[PDB]
């Protein structure tokens, strides 16, 4: 893990690097003098393609590139409910903090997650229980409404030996699994790649109307719990208060809201309004049962990508618990939009009108992710993720 | 023998190298299965292979062997009516020898049954002096077509002795005395795909086919030894056209190249012809044919093989002194091959890919078709018809294999969709057609007929243009501007679309009709228009026309089902339009 | 290490990687590629010079590092498991078992790719399918062996229309049910679970192989599917001796996921961007249907595919409808106008009906009133058209009825709704109906011997 | 010099190696492997290529076995006052089975820019005989006046029409017409013929006839 790679060409967010050879495709790496932030994702000899989610101005070859041998991910535990994030999911507000700026700078490492902030897990699985992944070993009330269930990860299989109530960081050690490799301690907090699907046991019929109190919606052409429902439009026609108004009054658990290559202020709007709608049944904010991902038009444009993958897995990992979740994406042209820019400077073969050919099975995919499921885990929960996606066809 | 050694295989294409003593377009047996392959490039030790087998399993270091031979055709008795693929193996054979109803490969057959005894019928006196193209006898090979034994090219000299028999194509019947030592003729020559077979001389093909199709003969008619392409969109019915020619045309000999396409229709060409038989004659389609066949899903670069394989076919039998007719379906699948090694051999691809060369392998083809003064002393003549379908993507003839065909035919037959689509077939548009011979043919039909026939089709044409110009008249002013002239043309204009262009090729009368028909069907569809036009100059009303006619337009709109036999009733309905806008006048 | 393990991956792109120090590889041999989590992935050489191997991974590159990951050459193609026990199983995309179900030994293992049935050999495809649907049945016969795909839209209900058929299909003789082989590629699960609910209510379920590609699984992966399920279509047809059915959906993911695998290997494109080889790569699944002599089963193919952006002239449907033998094309228009099925006759096809259709096989007035029902209608919409434009004051009285009976052969012939099985008889009768509303003299296709028999 | 390096051959356009000295629009030969001779003329010239057209066209021609002379001139038309009342094809050969015209002179068919210094303008009557262009539309000696028709309509009878009464009232006998026919029909060709050698307007005419059926690429000639 000592190899340091040589930058050979640098084109806007396209960044290619030379002795490479021992690290993996889709790594996350550490880019020139300022180690900026990007993903390996090809690789010819030993001469790495890197598609960078920062800004490159300034960088040149000959600097070092460091890979960090993990793939892009999300840290998921108690902590994420009312953030605003980027679309690399560092938090917004620790980032002014941290770099006593109003503007972003870059270059700057930052845990997703508060890993000092002292929480309360409540043990609820005895001693000598079998366990796989996605049963609920215990839950952290993050919200006074939102019960955050600590889960055993995708990967473990094993029998309780040790578990504790108390009050913890999300690095300590809260459970011990016998396992068939060794002994394995849990915490609350478990990192998953955004490019890969959460697994589930299986999907579901998504048949449930979703009341987004929209009347020409939920009469004419409502969505279900699980289902997807696409919003083009040309610019001004009103996509955006779609959204903000199916955020604001849809009747599910959770809402991943997602500005991909859109208007700063319109997520300033978000984390202005939301805490300020207060549900009258649980006197709960909008605010805490939302999460935010920004990475607005002009901030960087892989990033853009980045941001769709964050909150869809935000989203899964919710799911995952039993909830409803809803996410918004305003707007996946500014996600495929980044794809096309990549595929030019990486010299690809066209697809459809400059896009890659790999533009439709990337929509597919994600598109896939949403979906009312049954849940992995032994009591066999239910979940679902409704997308409403923008669409901004020129 | 040299051993070859393969380096490279990518799809169709295989290289080699330690091929030093092996020559472009030698035949090889390629990988331990000994596929069968042509060389197509020579660099040094290094042979470029075109492969006309399936070539997974194979890699480098296995062996090639080269047989020192070109692609080549057998041509003798046991060729009519037989069913090859690509490079004349003949499948049913194919299908005995394997025992199998799938296509294996690494499979050596020769084409012709080389153990059949055939009677040659010796014509030519011992001591007569031969070259290329004489004619020394004939094998009866079916009831149809005699075969003629020719001298073969690079021959020449005395005939020492020959006689009557029965012999097989392996047999020497003849021994040639030439400058070279005394040669031995058999009833079979081999001849490489790839060179046109030489000709004394080239001529203007100005006899019409009578393809037995009205639209194509009476508006873009085909010449004998001419060169037609039929591009089309799909379903639009370039296939049916080339079956219907293939069954009906006037011509001795058919060759219908399946190049790319369905399976099933050559399954069903090979099975609907022996059924196809004239009852005075006795006489089936299948005993003037050749098929050749490969399919889509058969190897791709034995497309091309195919369209050499069956031109050269093409060539012996005008070279016998027949007229012979080539159907190629679909020249875009040997375009596509073309494609397809151009890209495996990395070459600079031209428009839409197709390799730059694309347009002179077309003309090269083309120039081979034609009417002839073919080799001997007799100078006797011969004629190869080519017809060509071609599959433009979306039916846009902008594209390189239609525009590159189009440069070098002198008949094209445009299919329209929208006419497949209200089941107007042939879908011909007449407006965008054309034929280049159809000048000469007028003159020709005039002289054969005796009748002015160059005149009617220039009045039949000259309707349908009107149509097209008052159909946009009733689009812009509306139907009810037209004056009782104009909707007259309508009328006469829509009796040649219905009653005349308007062809079933399924139905038994429909499907064919004879020279002498369609003069008389297009005589009253004209003559009912021209005294129709009589009447109104007399006073009469169109609708008063119309109502007074529904009878004998009944007659017109159905002369089509008339038999051969009984064409007296399709002229007899000229003397009762006559009579019939007699009595409208009078009143 | 039973296979060697070759270390020299020097190449990853997309899908593609490259391996050198290679020996003995053969083009489009199977690969597995393992890797340090264990991990098995699945690939195919695409081309071999010399020491070198281009090879195509099914399930994608992601993770795949120099050192970490080893690639063994099996010395063999891909090959499907084939059994009996497969009917009534369900599969994933690569032919593995995915239902949960008891474990499956193979009878024996075959290329992926097949053979080519040798044309003369063939039998040619002509026993009359009733399927029910008046369009299809009366207008574009199906019959057994034929391939005939439905061309359709995104929104539009190809699904329901290929699960009527699969439901309603039957020859008129005395032979077996269809036995129904499900290729799903690239769908939604919802479109998947439409399937499997259907199969599942009307127990055709137990006579069905499924192979499931959804939209999560790699796009790759897409390639080989079609390919196994033909697979097992051709050895219950032609080894076990039934009629199989069958249904692939969705075309255009097969071809974008090759157009996916020409891109990144730089090949010239075609149109759009596609490969040059897209017909000859698609022929080799649409020829793989029919009837062969002496052997009593069959293949029937139903592909699906939707026209992007509606447009017939895509080479996804233009290179289709090439090689298939004709196609059931169903419209946004029609399905707006409450049209079940939503089936415009006008530019569908069937290449297949003369020889399958008349006296003995379903009565003698098929072909003639199929001929002039189309004509009719094509006048009638054509009589709408103007209509549209100009007012109904401007057509003529015989247009005035011609735009009536378009409307009602839409409204009651075509439209019958998605679990409506009409004998063939019904479907002639009703034919006879429509004719009848237009003058006798009209009716210039049918002959009078036609018209005074069945004529009211 | 003959050269045997022929590269492509791609529709009219044929690709020529290993060349050297030639110069942009020289005149070039083609001998075929049949022995027959194809002029075409230099497009392109870049380092040891040349790029040509051929007015023929390149089918029937195999280039492996063809070769190529480069001619050190432009494409010229020998030219001589016994072109009165002579046929040629599009590319200047006769068609009317008279002798070989013997040239005054050989003439680059391009032409030359007149100088605007050196102009006249166009001055004097014309006659055509047809009321509605003299009276109202008048053609003036030196002017350039087309014909906008459409398919259909009879444009080839006004063009004979003109060609046969066109006239000038001041001068005798030294009224001349060229007459360049470009892609027309047998037909076409047929009735231009033979209105010219009825009335006796060929004794005053120089005919250029270029017909569908003749390759296409002789029509750039053709006007020139
Ligand atoms: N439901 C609504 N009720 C009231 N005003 C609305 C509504 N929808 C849109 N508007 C108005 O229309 C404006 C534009 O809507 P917005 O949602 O921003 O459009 P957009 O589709 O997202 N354009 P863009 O972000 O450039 O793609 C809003 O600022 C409001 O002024
Ligand atoms: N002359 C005809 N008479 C009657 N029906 C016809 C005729 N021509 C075509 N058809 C009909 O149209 C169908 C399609 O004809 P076909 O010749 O197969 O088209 P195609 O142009 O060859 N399509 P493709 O092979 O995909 O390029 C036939 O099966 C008939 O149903
Ligand atoms: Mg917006
Ligand atoms: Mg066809």
């Amino acid at each position: 893990g000592m190899q340091i790679g040589k930058i050979i060409k640098v084109s806007g967010p396209l960044v290619m690097a030379e002795n490479m050879s021992e690290a993996s495709i889709q790594d996350m790496c550490l880019v020139g003098d300022l180690g900026v932030i990007g993903e390996i994702i090809e690789m010819r000899q030993d001469v790495a393609s890197i598609q960078v989610y920062e800004e490159t101005s300034g960088i040149g070859p000959g600097e070092p590139v460091r890979s960090t041998g993990e793939a892009l991910s999300v840290e998921l535990g108690p902590g994420i409910i009312s953030q605003m994030f980027d679309g690399i999911q560092r938090p917004l507000d620790t980032f002014m903090e941290v770099t006593q700026s109003n503007f972003l700078g870059r270059g700057v490492q930052l845990p997703a997650l508060d890993h000092e902030k002292q929480w309360w897990f409540e043990a609820t699985i005895e001693e000598g229980t079998e366990v796989s992944a996605g049963d609920i070993i215990g839950y952290v009330d993050e919200t006074k409404i939102i019960q955050h269930k600590i889960m055993v990860p995708n990967g473990i299989k094993g029998t309780v030996q040790k578990i504790e109530s108390g009050s913890f960081t999300i690095d300590d050690p809260i459970c011990v699994i016998e396992t068939e490799q060794g002994l394995k301690e849990l915490t609350m907090m478990q990192k998953w790649p955004v490019r890969r699907g959460r697994p589930i046991k299986q999907k579901l019929n998504p048949d449930v109307p979703m009341i987004t109190g929209q009347r020409v919606i939920d009469t004419f052409f409502p969505v279900t719990k699980g289902g997807a429902a696409a919003v083009p439009g040309p610019f001004g026609a009103g996509k955006t208060v779609v959204q903000h108004q199916i955020a604001k009054w849809s009747d599910v658990d959770l809402v991943v809201y997602v500005g991909c290559g859109e208007r700063g202020n319109e997520m300033t709007d978000v984390v202005n309004e939301f805490p300020e709608l207060i549900d009258p049944n649980t006197g709960e904010s909008l605010m805490e049962r939302t999460v935010l991902i920004a990475n607005t038009s002009n901030m960087p444009v892989a990033a853009r990508e980045a941001s769709i993958y964050t909150g869809i897995t935000i989203a899964e990992y919710f799911r995952d618990m039993g909830y409803d979740v809803a996410i918004m994406a305003d707007s996946t042209s500014r996600w495929a939009e980044a794809l096309r820019e990549m595929s030019g400077r990486l010299e690809e073969m066209p697809g459809d009108e400059g896009y890659p050919a790999y533009l439709g099975s990337r929509l597919a995919e994600y598109y896939e992710r949403s979906g009312r499921v049954i849940a992995l885990g032994s009591d066999q929960r239910e979940g679902s993720i409704t997308a409403i996606s923008a669409v901004s066809p020129s | 023998m040299q051993i070859g050694k393969i380096i490279k295989v990518s799809g169709p294409l295989v290289m080699a190298e330690n091929m030093s003593e092996a020559s472009i377009q030698d035949m090889c047996l390629v990988g331990d299965l000994g596929v069968i392959g042509e060389i197509i490039e020579m660099r040094q030790d290094v042979a470029s292979i075109q492969v006309y087998e399936e070539t997974s399993g194979i890699g480098p270091g296995e062996p090639v062997r080269s047989t020192g031979e070109a692609l080549s055709v057998e041509l003798g008795p046991g060729i009519i009516s037989q069913m090859f693929d690509g490079i004349q193996r003949p499948l049913d054979t194919f299908m005995e020898v394997t025992q199998s109803n799938f296509l294996g490969r690494g499979v050596q057959l020769p084409a012709l049954d080389h153990e059949k005894q055939w009677w040659f019928e010796a014509t030519i006196e011992e001591g007569t002096e031969v070259s290329a193209g004489d004619i020394i006898g004939y094998v009866d090979e079916t009831k149809i077509i005699q075969h003629k034994i020719m001298v073969p090219n690079g021959i020449k000299g005395t005939v020492q002795k020959i006689e009557s028999g029965s012999f097989t194509i392996d047999d020497p019947i003849c021994v040639i005395e030439t400058e070279q030592g005394l040669k031995e003729l058999t009833m079979m020559q081999k001849w490489p795909v790839r060179r046109g077979r030489p000709i004394k001389q080239k001529l203007n093909p100005d006899v019409p086919m009578i393809t037995g199709q009205r639209v194509i003969d009476t508006f873009f008619p085909v010449t004998k030894g001419g060169a037609a392409a039929v591009p089309g969109p799909f379903g639009a019915g370039k296939t049916v056209v080339q079956h219907q020619i293939a069954k009906w045309s006037d011509v001795d000999l058919v060759v219908y190249v399946g190049c790319g396409e369905r399976g099933n229709e050559m399954t069903d060409v090979v099975n609907e012809f022996p059924e196809l038989i004239d009852p005075n004659t006795g006489e089936s389609l299948m005993e003037r044919t050749v098929l050749i066949a490969n399919t889509s899903n058969m190897p791709v670069a034995a497309r091309e093989a195919s369209i050499y394989t069956g031109i050269t076919i093409a060539e012996y039998f005008r070279d016998m002194g027949y007229d012979v007719a080539i159907m190629a379906d679909s020249t875009s699948r040997w375009a596509e091959a073309l494609r397809e090694m151009s890209g495996r051999l990395e070459e600079m691809p031209g428009d839409e890919g197709y390799p730059a060369y694309l347009g002179s392998r077309l003309a090269e083809y083309y120039e081979r078709s034609g009417r002839v003064i073919a080799l001997g002393s007799d100078q006797r003549e011969g004629s190869i018809t080519a017809i060509s379908a071609v599959s433009p993507s979306g039916g846009d003839i902008s594209e390189p294999v239609t525009q590159n065909t189009l440069r070098v035919v002198k008949v094209f037959w445009g299919l329209d969709s929208s006419l497949a689509q209200k089941r107007h077939f042939p879908s011909i548009n007449w407006i965008q057609s054309y034929s280049l011979y159809s000048t000469e043919v007028g003159r020709y039909m005039d002289q054969i007929l005796q009748q002015d026939w160059s005149d009617m089709v220039t009045e039949g044409m000259r309707i349908l243009q009107e149509e097209e110009q008052l159909n946009e008249i009733v689009r812009l002013v509306g139907i009810d501007s037209l004056s009782d002239n104009d909707r007259l043309t309508l009328e006469v204009a829509k009796s040649i679309r219905e009653d005349y262009l308007q062809q079933n090729a399924f139905d038994d009368v429909d499907t064919f009709t004879s020279r002498e028909k369609q003069f008389n069907m297009l005589k009253v569809i004209l003559t009912f228009g021209k005294e129709a036009r009589k009447a109104l100059s007399l006073g009469a009303y169109f609708n008063e026309i119309m109502e007074g006619t529904v009878a004998v337009r009944e007659r017109i709109s159905r002369s089509k089902y008339i038999p051969e036999e009984e064409l007296a009733k399709i002229s007899s309905i000229n003397e009762e339009i006559k009579e019939t806008i007699q009595l409208i006048v009078s009143e | 290490g039973m296979i060697k393990e070759y270390r020299t991956i020097k190449e990853v792109v997309g899908p593609l990687m490259a391996v050198e120090k290679v020996s003995g590889v053969k083009y489009e041999e199977l690969i597995e590629v393992r890797m340090q989590n264990g991990e098995i992935r699945r690939g195919q050489v695409l081309e071999v010079q010399e020491d070198k191997a281009m090879v195509q991974i099914f399930e994608g590159t992601s993770g795949i590092n120099y050192k970490n990951s080893s690639v063994r050459f099996l010395g063999h193609p891909l090959q499907l498991g084939v059994s009996e026990d497969m009917i009534g199983r369900v599969f994933d995309g690569l032919g593995r078992p995915k239902d949960n179900g008891p474990e499956i030994l193979p009878e024996k293992y075959l290329d992926i790719n097949g053979e080519v049935i040798n044309p003369i050999a063939r039998d040619y495809p002509d026993e009359f399918i009733q399927t029910g649907i008046s369009a299809i049945d009366h207008l574009n016969t199906l019959v057994r062996g034929q391939k005939l795909p439905v061309f359709s839209g995104s929104g539009l209900p190809h699904k329901e229309l290929a699960a009527q058929i699969a439901r309603q299909a039957t020859v008129l003789d005395s032979s077996d049910d269809f036995a129904v082989v499900f290729a799903a590629i690239g769908i939604t699960f919802e479109e998947a679970e439409f399937f499997m609910e259907d199969f599942r209510q009307t127990g055709a379920i137990d006579r069905s192989v499924m192979f499931m590609n959804l939209a999560n699984d790699p796009a790759i992966e897409r390639i080989a599917t079609p390919r196994m399920a033909l697979t097992a279509a051709e050895y219950l047809a032609y080894e076990k001796g039934m009629h199989v059915l069958v249904i692939m959906t969705d075309m255009t993911n097969y071809a974008e996921a090759l157009r996916e695998i020409s891109a990144a290997r730089r090949e010239v494109p075609g149109r759009r961007g596609y490969p040059g080889y897209l017909y000859t790569n698609l022929a080799t699944l649409f020829e793989r249907a029919g009837r062969i002599r002496g052997l009593k089963g069959s293949v029937t193919q139903i592909p699906i595919l939707t026209m992007p952006e509606d447009d017939k002239t895509h080479p996804i449907p233009d290179l289709t409808g090439y090689i298939t033998e004709g196609q059931i094309i169903l419209t946004r228009e029609l399905y707006k106008s409450g049209i079940q099925p939503p089936i415009d006759v006008l530019p569908s096809l069937s290449r297949l009906k003369d020889k399958g259709t008349g006296a003995g096989k379903t009565r003698e007035d098929h072909a003639a009133t199929m001929n002039q029902l189309f004509a009719a209608y094509a006048q009638g919409k054509q009589a709408k058209e103007l209509a549209v434009v100009l007012g109904e004051s401007a057509l003529s009285d015989i247009d005035k009825i011609y735009a009536k009976f378009a409307e009602r052969f839409e409204n009651e012939y075509v439209n019958q709704g998605f679990y409506t099985n009409r004998t063939i008889t019904e479907t002639l009768d009703l034919g006879w109906e429509l004719l009848a509303m237009l003058p006798r003299t009209e009716l210039k296709r049918i002959k009078d011997d036609l018209l005074d028999k069945y004529l009211p």
